[PDB]
């Protein structure tokens, strides 16, 4: 999570990035960097 | 219509908080302030 929301630079909205994620342990509680919108639909943030 | 009735057992929580976080008091919110400081219950009749 750090690098991928704190880098140097996010692309564009037409030309975004993407990124592959699997084959780890997670956690949604590491909120701590203040976010003006968070949203979760279809399953519970808790 | 609320001066039709009468009420019971009116109570009225005051306090302050920062207006960058208006929206995160209501009946089934979540974050930091409405988990740590203030809480509303999910079947909450009242005003805010």
């Amino acid at each position: 999570f750090g690098e991928v929301f704190n880098a140097t630079r996010f692309a564009s909205v037409y030309a975004w990035n993407r990124k592959r994620i699997s084959n780890c342990v997670a956690d949604y509680s590491v909120n701590s960097t203040s976010f003006s919108t968070f949203k979760c639909y279809g399953v519970s943030p808790t | 219509k609320l001066n039709d009735l009468c009420f019971t057992n009116v109570y009225a929580d005051s306090f302050v908080i920062r207006g960058d976080e208006v929206r995160q008091i209501a009946p089934g919110q979540t974050g930091k302030i409405a988990d740590y400081n203030y809480k509303l219950p999910d079947d909450f009749t009242g005003c805010v």
